[PDB]
């Protein structure tokens, strides 16, 4: 009788599933957004007898960390990392979290944030001077002119810190940050080093990777499944419903 | 099911391609680029079970059941073919005949190889491509230059204002390599070295293989868009045949669910 | 059910960013009009299962379960380039080179 | 004080630029056919459910 | 989709080109004026290794 | 599969196999520019020289 049990599990992480397809179809055109991957886990529930159920649950092996496209909107303080390339800015809680996300807006007052996340390179947090144009070399080298100032006045300052994280050394965290795991942080120190080999480029920003097949698929193969499950399920139900009248005697 | 995974990859196989279709039409000005093409290869093939006994008194068909996997995408290698060439009228424009790449340093340290012959000049009179890389082997024209001759070979000479004869600054001795496709091609028309190509040999133009320099000349894509409209119709055509098999699988599978 | 609530949220972004894009189009004659883009963000995520280490040298993936929320238009910024000039041959217009506004 | 100058006769156009408005409109569209998509396919799913 | 944004730079690049194009066909009869000339360049290749 | 590749050692390659041909796994010169001919004969020039 208990068999539905394990069928109707698999209905419920199905539709767990097909949830995170959607998110990743929500923000299909956020820059430096990273699908966030899904996979089905057998467990083998053991005991007495003979062991023959087997439950199934829904998780996420972390995201991947395949580099979108890239628009080119010319802005000159709009950049996009290299191959496996991560950007460091402090999160909320005064953590530092590493991300994608090459749009920098200046305030009011010099400070330059992304999604409204402080940006920090080397030393600490950077702040351009008040009012400067702002020009991003291609080793983070920050150049600030003065409007009004002569052209041959530009001087650095500042330089943006940029990690290599390989990618399966790095989770995210609930706000879309990513951060080291603890096997990362143990074998290369709480805080991540910045390395000259990587290189960006300005005026260009990059999108979100995902791939419109593979949410397809994923989709049709979750809606048969779901049918699947529930054909079992009324089946048994069915099956089941006669064994009362035999005890009714 | 099986069949869902295969058309998967093949789809994701016709968008590989498209992709870099895309990408040899988009650059077709680039300078000094070679155009690229994506190999595909089929993957492994599971036996249910082997063929039986057969060619004895009878014309029997082999009854052995191999299913296939998919395919995936193997390799893009470049054409390094030769380009024409477009008058530029810039005394420090260089187009390169034959094999070779000029050696530029990359701000890092290590050194990358670039075939687009377009330089420019700093504060400091070194001669730069376009991007601020310094030519590593650093040629240094000086000031009140009157103009500047860079011969078929590498020597590069300037005339001064009182002297009739020129005066040698540097030679433009450029690499070549063993495996020019192995490359390793990253932003800003450069390449590094790998594994797959040899390690570089410099030399002066003209000699154990080089190339030669003209002066004034910027050498041109090798891109040909009458492959590119033929192809970009394939692909598209293969797309939708694709997609017809995921839809009649889908419809079968639906009709299996409704019992 | 979470999924319906997702989708409406991407339909709802879409639908705001086809909006920008149709205000874009319709003053493009105007006279000192800068663009607008806007930019979406994700909302936060809920960690079901904690992604409990093993570390036992068997290569096994990560068995933790975070689900998403959707996404939402955060802002609109607009790119404030030099524009083209166009001669109206009028005494009275005047084009800025460079960046101000009159009050 | 880093001011423009002004120039007389002469009026500043917008800024904008059709090439991508067109790539981004399609883009949209898209999206939005994909997302209709999903809703479509979880609704299925779920009358499937409530079928029973 | 990867295609559409490329083809976009690929438009972009060719509208920057035209625009130099037209501006040295305008001031055909300035005195003093240099001819100018664009140099394009590609964008990052991102690269997928195999087992 | 006609397309042939050439590793850094001069040893040629199909997919990863080397190509036998009248013998063993052919080698051909380090860089020449390689000719296949209409029966199977390659042809090997070093560049640079006559």
């Amino acid at each position: 009788d208990h068999a539905i049990y394990t069928a109707m599990g698999a209905a419920s992480q199905t539709l767990n599933q097909q949830a995170v397809t959607a998110s990743n179809l929500a923000n299909a055109s956020t820059p430096g957004f990273r699908a966030q991957l899904n996979a089905l886990r057998a467990v083998p529930v053991d005991g007495l007898s003979l062991a023959t159920r087997t439950l199934v649950t829904a998780s996420t092996p972390g995201a991947d960390m395949t580099p979108g496209q890239l628009d080119y909107t010319s802005r000159p303080l709009d950049v996009a990392l290299q191959q496996d390339g991560w950007l460091v800015v402090q999160a909320a809680d005064g953590a530092e979290g590493y991300t994608r996300n090459g749009n920098i807006q200046v305030g009011p007052t010099g400070q330059l944030t992304i999604q409204g996340h402080p940006v920090i390179g080397e030393g600490g947090p950077i702040t351009v001077p008040e009012g400067s144009e702002i020009t991003i070399a291609a080793d983070g080298t920050i150049s600030a002119l003065n409007p009004g100032d002569p052209p041959n006045t530009v001087a650095p300052v500042g330089r943006l810190k940029l990690v290599k994280a390989e990618g399966n050394e790095v989770q995210r965290s609930d706000d879309g940050l990513f951060r080291l795991t603890a096997e990362a942080q143990a074998e290369r120190g709480a805080v991540l080093a910045a390395d000259p080999s990587i290189r960006i480029m300005s005026g260009v920003l990059e999108g979100s990777n995902v791939k419109p097949v593979e949410a397809m698929t994923d989709m049709i193969a979750n809606a048969r499944r779901f049918e699947m499950q529930m054909k079992v399920i009324t089946s048994v139900d069915e099956n089941e419903g006669r064994a009362n009248q035999l005890l009714s005697m | 099911i099986s069949s869902l995974w295969i058309a998967k990859t093949g789809l994701d196989a016709q968008q590989t391609n498209m992709d870099v279709i895309a990408n040899n039409l988009a650059n077709v000005s680039t300078n000094g680029f070679k155009r690229q093409r994506a190999v595909f290869e089929d993957l492994l093939y599971q036996t249910i079970r082997q063929p039986g006994a057969q060619s004895s008194e009878q014309t029997t068909l082999p009854s052995g059941l191999q299913i296939g996997t998919g395919v995936r995408p193997v390799a893009t290698e470049r054409l390094h073919s030769q380009g024409n060439l477009s008058q530029t009228n810039n005394s420090k424009d260089v187009a390169i005949k034959g094999q070779g790449f000029f050696q530029v340093m990359l701000p890092d340290g290590t050194s990358a190889y670039t075939r687009d012959g377009s330089f420019q000049v700093d504060q400091n009179g070194q001669l730069v491509t376009a991007g601020g890389f310094q030519v590593q082997p650093a040629i240094t024209i000086p000031a009140n230059a009157l103009s500047i001759t860079i011969g078929r070979d590498g020597v590069v000479s300037v005339t001064q204002q009182g002297q009739a004869a020129p005066v040698q600054v540097g030679q433009l001795n450029l690499t070549t390599f063993m495996n020019d496709t192995g490359l390793e091609s990253i932003g800003e028309n450069l390449y590094i070295e790998t594994q797959s190509s040899g390690a570089p040999n410099e030399s002066t133009p003209g000699l154990n293989g080089a190339g030669l320099l003209y002066q004034g000349y910027v050498e041109t894509s090798n891109v040909n868009v009458a492959e590119e409209l033929v192809n970009m119709i394939q692909v598209q055509r293969a797309y939708e045949i694709n997609s017809k098999a995921v839809s009649t699988t889908d419809q079968m599978l639906q009709k299996l669910t409704q019992l």
